[PDB]
């Protein structure tokens, strides 16, 4: 009984609303928020030249040992919500300061290349 | 003759080999023996093995890694409660196995990934690619 695979999207992807409702995703951000009596977690990242917010719900993953002002890779399934933000329930979230931030990007860019070529 | 890495994509969809069972095929490549590195999604333990579902972000498979057997003073309670978990990275070395109208890893080798800064996960996404256009996906020979 396994879940789908955690797909890479990039945070300014799930930002914009291009990820399906239910859709199964991998991605990153700096945690910037976390409060845990409301289990959010809310993600940041900068991109041409904005900045863009990934909303996470940490249910799953409690108890969450924070390090927040770090880079994160979330795990998990994104919802609509009623009706604030889409919403992504994390199974997994994990710390990964200092990561080469560019060079996970150009390997998903690679990767989903790869596919499309083919 | 070597662990091959491919995408937990391919392993879940190359046909099998009527000819010789237990071998699958890439683009008439003969597959057997494989390695996947990714996400721990899943973990169920039975007497003689543990089942972890690893997510490699292009598919999710499980894997059957057989249980083993200072040393029970230094090692092994220490040992008891570093036990791989969902959430860690684990590398799994391993054939191709069909069971119950499942496809499987039964891993020869598995460990958890020490992987702080996600460099060997990088490092793996970058290199799947290239073996692929280098050997994969040219005429087999």
């Amino acid at each position: 009984m396994l879940p789908k695979p955690g797909t890479y999207y990039l945070p300014w992807e799930v930002s914009a609303g291009q990820v399906p409702d239910g859709s199964t995703l991998r991605t990153f951000g700096r945690l910037c928020l976390y409060d845990m009596i409301q289990s959010r977690v809310t993600l940041m990242a900068q991109h041409g030249s904005d900045q863009h917010q990934v909303l996470v719900c940490t249910k799953l993953v409690e108890p969450f040992h924070a390090q927040v002002g770090s880079l994160y890779i979330v795990l998990g399934e994104l919802q609509h919500q009623q009706d604030r933000g889409s919403v992504v329930k994390a199974r997994v979230l994990t710390c990964v300061e200092g990561m080469n931030l560019p060079l996970l990007e150009q390997a998903i860019r690679e990767q989903r290349l790869y596919k499309q070529e083919r | 003759l070597a662990f091959a890495k491919l995408y937990i994509r391919d392993i879940l969809d190359m046909k099998e080999s009527r000819q010789v069972p237990g071998v699958f095929l890439y683009n008439g490549h003969p597959i057997k023996q494989v390695d996947v590195l990714g996400t721990v999604i899943g973990v169920r333990e039975r007497d003689a093995f543990y089942s972890y579902g690893v997510d490699d972000s292009t598919g999710v498979i499980n894997c059957i890694c057989w249980k083993k057997l200072q040393l029970k003073k230094l090692q092994e309670t220490i040992e008891q409660k570093t036990k791989i978990e969902i959430g860690d990275t684990i590398r799994v070395r391993g054939s191709i196995r069909t069971y119950r109208e499942e496809r499987e890893i039964h891993a020869t080798t598995y460990y958890k990934v020490d992987d702080p800064v996600w460099n060997i996960q990088i490092a793996r996404m970058l290199e799947l690619p290239t073996i692929y256009r280098k050997v994969y996906d040219q005429p087999f020979h």
